[PDB]
This record gives C-alpha cells, structure tokens and sequence, in this order.
C-alpha cells in the first residue's frame, strides 16, 4: 500500500490520499458512512467516513475521515524478527479494536497514538498517519500537532509529531518504518545486506518516485495522479517491475503474473473531508494505457460478487442522511 | 439499486426487529446501495440513536451492526468466500487461526465485563456491542432468506484479516 | 542571502549553493584558496576554499568547501529583541574568528558546532548549514551527522541534527531562523502579527518558492537556476516585487531602486567538492530577459576598482597549485 | 592578468621578504589573478609552509597573510573605500565602531596571550598570526608603491563587516 500527505507551497491546500494493494479477491468493497448518536464525555468522535469491505467494522486499508477531524492513513510494515513475533499472544486486543477504540476517544494525534498502543497485540505491523486537521490553517501554518506517525511491533509501539517534516512538502509511506528503532528491531537493516536497497527506508522505489515527483502535486488532478502512477516500462525506478512503483500491477508481472497489487486510491482534501467527502476509484490502475484488468485472465481465484472487469471512474463519496 | 432498511428496538423482548423501509424515528436506519457492478463499490450508511428513543450507547452499536448485518450479509458471505482461501489453505493454519481467535475473543470479553468502570474498556464494550449486532444482523437476514447463517467465527476471521495476515505464517 | 542544498531522488548526487544579497558595492570580489602546511593534532583542515572579498580572512557570504570534508553555508537571521541585542559585549570572539577556528579545528557538524559557539559575540546572527560530505554516500545513504543547522544569537547558539529533513530532499535557508526557541527570542512572532507572513519560516516568499520549486532540480543546470531564479513579474508568490524571490534585484524597484540584492550564486556538487572546485557567477541576475546591471546608473555610489557592467558568466573555480 | 609572488621567512631578522616570482622553495607563495573586469573575480591562491624551510605554525600563518597583503593591497584600499561609506555615514558611528572593535581586539590578543595551553586559543592564535601577516603585507606594499599605508582598524572593519552590520543601528 502506498500513502501521501501533500501540502501546496503556500500552504493554499493539503492533500492526503491511500492506495490499497492486496489480492484482487478483496474487491468486493464497500464504503461506509457510520453516524452513531454516542453520549459519553470520554468519547471524541462515533461519526466517521473510510473504505471499507463486507463485514468488516474498520477500514482496513486504511483510509478514514474522523469527525474529531482526525484523518487516519495507514501502510503494513513487516517484521522479520522470528524471535519477536514470538511475543505474539492471544491475551491483547487486535489492531482493528484498537484502531476502533482510539478513533473513538482520541481527539489529537498523541492522544490517539496513546489509546491505540494499550494492550498491543504486535498484530497487523503497521505505520499509521494520523493527520489532526483541526492543526491546519491555510494559508498560515501547520501548528504543533498536525502530523503523528505510530508505528508497531509486538511489544512495542513508537510515535512521534512530525508536522516540520510535512511543512517541507510532503509525507510519504510505502510499507517501510521510518522510527530507526522499529526498522532495526524488525529486522529490516539484515534485508537490506541480503537483497539490497529496496529494503531501505530511503532508496526503496517508491521512497525514490515520492522523493522525484511529490512536488508535481499541484491540485487534485495531479494528487489523483501520483496516487494512481505506475509507469513501469518507462520510469527508471520501477526497474522494468510493474510492482516496483506507486500503484503495483502485480498481475501484468512477465514471468509469475499474480491476481494481486493496486487495487483502489482515496483521496481528499482539508475541505472535502470537512463535509466527510473523498473521491475514491475501486480497480487496478489502468492509468497511462495499462490494460483493464479482466476475471477471465485468472478465472479460476474466487471473486463471488464482484464485476469481472474493472475500469469504473472515481467517484464522490459523502454521507446523505 | 438502493435497499433502505430500519431497525427498532424493542426494549421489553430486548430484540431488534427490521423493516425494509427508511423511517427517520427508526433506532437505526440507512441504506445498502448495491453499486458494486456499476461503480466498484458498494455504499453503505448507517445513522443510529437518532431517533424517538433514547437509547444506551451500547444498544446504538448493537443497532447499527444489526442493521449493517442484515443489509450486507449476502456480500458478508461472498467476501468470506472468496479471502478464506487466499488466507487458509491447509486444515493445520485452520487450526491455528480458531485457537488464536477463540481465546483472543474470550479474553476480550472478560476484560470488557471485568473493567466495567474503566473508560477504555467501556469503547471497547461499544465495538463488541456492535460486532454482536453484526452476527445478530446476519443471522437474521439468514434465516428470513432460508440459508446457513455465518458463524461468529467467520465474521471474527472477517474482522481479523489484518491481524491473520502477518500472525499466519508464525 | 539564500541557500540550498538538494539531494537527487535516488541520492545520485548532492548539490549545495549559495547566493549572497547585499549591497553591490560590495561586488569587488576574490575566491579564494588557502593551503597551509600546518601540522597540529587539534587541526583537522588547513585547507579550504571559499568565496570572498579584498582583505576578508573569511568568506563572510558563507560559501566554504574544507579539506575535513565539510561545507559551510549560511544566511543571515535579523534579531529584533532589542534587550537581547544589549547583551553585546567586545569581551568575546567576532563571528569571523569563530567561524574560523570551528572551520580549522572540527572534523564533523557537531564539534563544528561546539567550537563556533565559544565566546559567542551575539554579533552577524546566522544560520549555518554544516554539512558533512565524509557522511554522503550516493545512491545509499545519508548518513547521521551528514546536515548540522547552526543558529546564533546574543547569549545563545543552538544547533540540531537535520539529515532527516533533508533525505525528503532538501534544507532551503532565507533569512529566517529555522529553530523555534532562535526564532521567538529574535522577536519574529511579533514582527509576523505586526507585518504578516513575509516574516514567517513556513510562508516567506523564499519558502513558498524553495518548497514549490527545489524538486525541479535535477542536475546541475537546474540548481544554477534556481539559486538564479528571479521571474518577480510573472511569479505568483513575488507579489509583483523584484526583491521578493531567490535571487532579488533591488535595484529594479520601481518606487525606490536601490543598488542592491542578489549579487552572486556558488555552486558545487559532492564530485566537484572533492577536488576543491565550484561554479561561481559575479553579478546581479539576468536571467529569464532581467536587464543587465550598470554602474551607470547609480553613479554616485562609490564602486573602486569594479567593472561598470556585470554580464559576466559561471567559472569555475578550483586550486591550481 | 595574474601576478606571482613567494614570500621567505629571514628567521634572524624574523621578518619576510616577497619577491615577485612563483618559487616552490619559498614559505608561502601563488599568485593573485587580477581578472576582477574579466570574470567579476579575482582570484587568490596560496600554499604556504611547504618550501625548503620547516616552519612553526603561527610563522605559515604569518606568511600566509603577508602574501596576500602584499598581492591584495590595491583592492583591500578599494574594497575599504566602497563600504566604509555603506556602514558609516556619521562620526558617532564610527566612535561606536572604533571603541568597539579596539576593546574586542585587546581582549582577544590578551586571552591567546594567557592561554597558551589551550588548543582552542592556539588556533585563535593562528587566526590572528594570519592577520598580523595580512597588515605587515599591505603595508610592504604600500611603502613599496608610496601610498599611505592601511591602519590596523581599517583592516579590523573590513573583516568584520559581517559583526559590525547588525551591531551599528544598536
Ligand atoms: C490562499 O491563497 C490563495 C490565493 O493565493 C487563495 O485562492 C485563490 O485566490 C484567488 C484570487 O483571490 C481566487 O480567484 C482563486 O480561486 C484561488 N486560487 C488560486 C490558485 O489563486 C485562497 O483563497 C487562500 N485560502 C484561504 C483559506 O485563505
Ligand atoms: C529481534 O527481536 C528480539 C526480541 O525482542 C531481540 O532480542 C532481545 O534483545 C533485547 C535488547 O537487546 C535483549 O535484552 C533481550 O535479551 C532479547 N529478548 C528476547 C526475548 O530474546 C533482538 O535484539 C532483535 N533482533 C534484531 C536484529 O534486532
Ligand atoms: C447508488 O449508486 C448509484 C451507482 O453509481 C448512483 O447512481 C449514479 O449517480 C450519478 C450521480 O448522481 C448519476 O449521474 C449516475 O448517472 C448514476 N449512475 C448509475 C450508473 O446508476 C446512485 O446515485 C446511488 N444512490 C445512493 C442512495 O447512494
Ligand atoms: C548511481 O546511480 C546512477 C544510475 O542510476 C549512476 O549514474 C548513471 O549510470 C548510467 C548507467 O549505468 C550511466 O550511463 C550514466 O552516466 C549515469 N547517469 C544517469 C542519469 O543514469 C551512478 O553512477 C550511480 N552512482 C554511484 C556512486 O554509484
Ligand atoms: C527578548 O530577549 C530578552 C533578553 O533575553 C528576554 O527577556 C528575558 O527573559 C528571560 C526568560 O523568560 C528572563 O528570565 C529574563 O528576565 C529576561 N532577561 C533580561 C536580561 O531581561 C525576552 O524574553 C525576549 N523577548 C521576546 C519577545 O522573546
Ligand atoms: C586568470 O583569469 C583569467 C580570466 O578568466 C583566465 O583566462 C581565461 O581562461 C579560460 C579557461 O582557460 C580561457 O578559455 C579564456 O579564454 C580566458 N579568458 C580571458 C578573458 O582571459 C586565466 O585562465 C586565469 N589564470 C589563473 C592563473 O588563474
Ligand atoms: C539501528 O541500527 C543502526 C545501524 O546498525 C545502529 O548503529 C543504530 O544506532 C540503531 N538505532 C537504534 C535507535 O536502535
Ligand atoms: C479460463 O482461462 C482459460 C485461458 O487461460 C480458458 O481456456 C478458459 O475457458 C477460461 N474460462 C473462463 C474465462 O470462463
Ligand atoms: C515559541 O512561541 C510560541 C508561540 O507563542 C510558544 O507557544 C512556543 O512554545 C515557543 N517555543 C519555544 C521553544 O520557546
Ligand atoms: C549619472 O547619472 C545621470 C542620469 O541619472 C547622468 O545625467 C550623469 O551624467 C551620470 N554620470 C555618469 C553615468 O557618469
Ligand atoms: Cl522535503
């Protein structure tokens, strides 16, 4: 999964968008607007706006619009350290419960990183964006508070405001930690000496493509741009890979095609998110003339419910009751 | 198209009963809007505790998972249907992925009837309510349409998809 | 004065530059390049060249390339506390002469830093930007210690690590102190509620225009540019004023011209620091079609020994002996 | 065009002679390529301690400074004359600037002076042997063409412009 955070360079909008990769078997999708009467003086926010699946209570991906005007993004760290995961027991809540649980309570991005970390099951290793809005004025700052970054691992969660960062330009996330602790613990420097710099935190592709061309986000075109780019034949570090870039074509792979990669981009602004608004595209990209993606080319993974071809438009997600 | 449904909640039998109409003093009511062919998505939305009665938190969550299970529940069953197998493919990872989930609940549970003053526990309370609505929800849809309702155990395994990604291979 | 240094989007290469503003009767210049043979184990460079002027013992600019392997960049903050500013005392070292022993004694950003700050006179309040080359290693890392952002005040320096920042892709310096505690001592919050946000670190016209325009460095040609960059009648953030940019050109204000702003860029690479060498171009800009600047007109500002016309282009400049 | 000159310590006499060709065997030497009209730079370069004598350290950088002195000089006398009048345009200034840079300069010579121990002061002494070098220089110079040589406080102001441009308007 490949997530942005953008902000113009007079600080005029900020962007935040989320392309999901998985089995193309996940999309069967649907997109949830739940408004929930709640009346509790330790609650912060029982309305919110994500994508989302059947029978799942939570975003998963993840993507959510929070009416305590938190804005959740999310990218799967993977931790290589055996013995950690070790630590794994069924005695902790899951990652769905707490990310429940937090965007619940919390009404700033400590606070949320603070809930969330209680009871750590070290399950669903990820990084989480939280991105407090309420910390936005545009055309002025982005005041202290803006920008958290919460990364897991069994046993241990790091978290830290990165706001003078995101005034730079941008943040971006690409299923890598960036807290130095986290990235050693889960055993990320020994990847790197065995299989080189796609392993690393700075020179991974997609680390390389955000570093070239987040500063080419101009407006919500070019933000839906970026979000949905794979260039692979063309974009020198995708290395000839159609994984190797933002939205990953895993099923055009030459020698071991594979019904899985990029499968969705959601993406607001500061006021689209206001209304609880994203626009959101379900499908593998077929930006710059890549081909539809079609069932029939792998007809024998199960995708009960869904369409067998995919190359819908994005459209306008907003609660109307 | 777009279903519309209502729930109410009948506090004397303590069961919440469905219409498939949209009434505003329903104790949740919204939409399934079956968009999945035409746009690649399905929209679902949900506004519960809004209306005549004033209900506990914990019946709004129950409300709104009933709700969103009887809406979704066919969809539920396709999405069970088609990532189980992404997910398990040996009886053994079977094995594993019940005990994990069955004590992981168990111990939830406990903790949530245990701190029942602590603020924490009392949202997590709120998320299990609403997960039980959910397996309520489906269920019910189930049976009015005649076919095998999910277990508790596949919307768990729904739920965890996350968790079991990463935990699986341990 | 404006500064930046900018890192390629795969770390294929470094650049880092500096324009100097001030007035153009200061535009009688000398680069410099001292090696002396001094043999001393508290030494670490007695080697460097730099960027200067008839009778200066230092670059004053900043633009220095050290045999340690480090290059010294800096602009000027302005300190509107006039209480703190009553702390000058002659009882210390000038700015000059700090700058001089950190740059022969220290080996690093942090003993750069360290030194510099001793006997601090409060005098020529700056930041500097100490970078590391010993710490760059391109297409791979950079690594700790690569950036140290030094910033001085009557009383007080303070210094942080900021390779962090600047693996994102760059640090831009224009005037305004980047470290919070610097930059509310120096008084600036109340010169931005009295003056609006030309005098902010996030919303300057240099910061719009650094943070909109540094990912369009891609290679040499393209850092000159933009450490050139004028463009003040077509660029939105100029607001229509010749000064308001990278590279200012006072004179051409239209209300009151005045012979100053802009009048130099130097320009190196890690390749080109190696061996003592940069780009360095003498005269208030032209680029983009500006006119070319005359003593002429400004006849009675006394210019000894300098040309009438500056047209003049980059050379370069390296050690020969 | 580009004018070569060496500098050699007399270590009995303990003063410099400058000769004006490049000798490798001299104690600081290079040249000073006058392309100011050409290119909008001048260009120095020195290497000095690495002719036949061994030298100390503070005498490299004696002879450093008397090099480039003795080459600079004209344009040291301009470079004054341009900027003297950009910073001080009243007598008040210049008593401010004076008083200043004389307390400045006595207690920087009297600390190198008390701590000859310290590694940091020695390098301060370095710096300073360097600027004793660069007005022993343009003074050479200047007797050897006639002209009124530069005082030690205009050499002093023009290396700290960079302090003396916030200091002025306190
Ligand atoms: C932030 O600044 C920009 C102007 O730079 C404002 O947006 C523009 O304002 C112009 C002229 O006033 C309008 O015609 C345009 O519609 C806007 N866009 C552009 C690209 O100029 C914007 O309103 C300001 N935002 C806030 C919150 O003050
Ligand atoms: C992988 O994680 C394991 C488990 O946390 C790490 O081993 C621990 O290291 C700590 C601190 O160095 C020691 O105090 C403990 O003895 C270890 N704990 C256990 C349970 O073995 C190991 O350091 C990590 N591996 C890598 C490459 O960082
Ligand atoms: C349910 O989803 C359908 C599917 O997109 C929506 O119908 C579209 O609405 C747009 C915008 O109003 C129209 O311009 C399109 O022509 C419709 N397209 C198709 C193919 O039906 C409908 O608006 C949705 N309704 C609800 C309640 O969510
Ligand atoms: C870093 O990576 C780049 C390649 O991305 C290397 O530079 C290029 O290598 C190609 C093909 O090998 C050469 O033909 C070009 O001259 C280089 N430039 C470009 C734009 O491709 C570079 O050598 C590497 N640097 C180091 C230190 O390893
Ligand atoms: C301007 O600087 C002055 C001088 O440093 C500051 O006043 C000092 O503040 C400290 C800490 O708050 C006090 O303990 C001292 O009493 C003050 N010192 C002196 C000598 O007066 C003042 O805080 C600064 N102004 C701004 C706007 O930050
Ligand atoms: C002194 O400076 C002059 C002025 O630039 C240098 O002469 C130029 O050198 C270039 C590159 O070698 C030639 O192509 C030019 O034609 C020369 N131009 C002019 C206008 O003279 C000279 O190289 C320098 N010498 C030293 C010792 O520094
Ligand atoms: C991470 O690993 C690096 C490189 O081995 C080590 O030097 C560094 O200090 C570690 N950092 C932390 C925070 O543990
Ligand atoms: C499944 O794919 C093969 C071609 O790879 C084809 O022969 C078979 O008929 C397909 N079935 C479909 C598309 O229903
Ligand atoms: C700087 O000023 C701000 C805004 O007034 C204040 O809230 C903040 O804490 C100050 N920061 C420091 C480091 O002194
Ligand atoms: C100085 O400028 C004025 C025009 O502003 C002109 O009349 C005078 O002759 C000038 N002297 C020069 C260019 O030497
Ligand atoms: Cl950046």
């Amino acid at each position: 999964c490949s997530a942005l955070i953008k902000v113009l360079p007079g600080f005029e909008n900020i962007f935040f968008a989320h392309s999901s990769w998985y089995t193309y078997a996940a999309m069967l999708r649907i997109y949830k607007h739940w408004d929930f009467n709640i009346v509790d003086k330790d609650t912060s926010s029982s309305r919110l706006s994500f994508s989302s699946y059947p029978g799942f209570l939570e975003s998963l991906d993840d993507f959510y619009l929070l009416s305590s005007g938190l804005v959740l993004l999310q990218t799967t760290n993977s931790v290589y350290n055996k013995t950690l995961l070790q630590h794994v027991v069924p005695q902790s809540l899951l990652a769905w419960q707490r990310v429940r649980v937090a965007s619940m309570m919390a009404n700033n991005g400590k606070q949320w990183a603070e809930v969330f970390s209680k009871y750590n099951s070290g399950t669903y290793n990820n990084q989480y964006m939280v991105l407090d809005l309420k910390k936005v004025n545009l055309n002025h700052s982005l005041d202290e508070g803006t920008l958290y970054i919460v990364e897991q691992i069994p046993t241990y969660v790091e978290y830290s405001e990165q706001t003078a960062v995101l005034r730079r330009g941008y943040w971006p996330s690409y299923n890598i930690p960036f807290h130095e602790k986290v990235y050693n613990w889960s055993g990320y420097p020994i990847l790197v000496k065995k299989l080189g710099l796609d392993y690393s935190y700075d020179l991974a592709s997609r680390a390389k493509i955000f570093r070239r061309d987040q500063g080419k986000v101009t407006d919500m075109e070019s933000m839906k741009y970026i979000m949905r780019y794979n260039n692979y034949k063309q974009d020198p570090y995708s290395k000839g890979d159609p994984c190797n870039t933002v939205c990953c074509r895993e099923d055009l792979n030459s020698h071991s095609p594979s019904p899985g990669g990029c499968y969705d981009t959601k993406v607001a602004d500061i006021y689209l998110a206001s209304k609880y608004k994203a626009y959101a595209i379900s499908g593998p990209t077929v930006q710059g003339g890549l081909p539809v993606f079609h069932w029939s080319r792998f007809n024998k993974t199960l995708h009960e419910g869904m369409p067998e071809a995919y190359n819908f438009d994005f459209i306008t997600m907003k609660p109307i009751l | 198209g777009v279903y519309y449904a209502t729930a109410y909640w009948m506090p004397t039998e303590k069961t919440i009963q469905v219409k498939n109409v949209l009434d505003r003093k329903g104790d949740a009511y919204g939409f399934y809007n079956n968009s999945v062919k035409t746009t690649g998505w399905g929209i679902l939305e949900i506004k519960a505790g809004y209306g005549s009665q004033s209900l506990s938190n914990e019946i709004i969550m129950f409300a709104a998972g009933f709700l969103e299970g009887y809406l979704t529940a066919p969809h539920m069953d396709d999405h069970f249907t088609n990532l189980y197998p992404q997910l398990i493919k040996k009886r053994s990872m079977l094995n594993k992925v019940q005990d994990f989930l069955t004590k992981q609940d168990q111990w939830t549970r406990e903790n949530i009837k245990y701190y029942k003053s602590d603020p924490f526990w009392r949202h997590a309370d709120y998320v299990m309510a609403q997960m039980d609505g959910l397996f309520a929800g489906a269920t019910k849809r189930a049976v009015l349409e005649g076919k095998k309702p999910m277990t508790l155990f596949q919307i768990q395994f729904l739920n965890a998809i996350g968790d079991l990604l990463d935990l699986i291979p341990s």
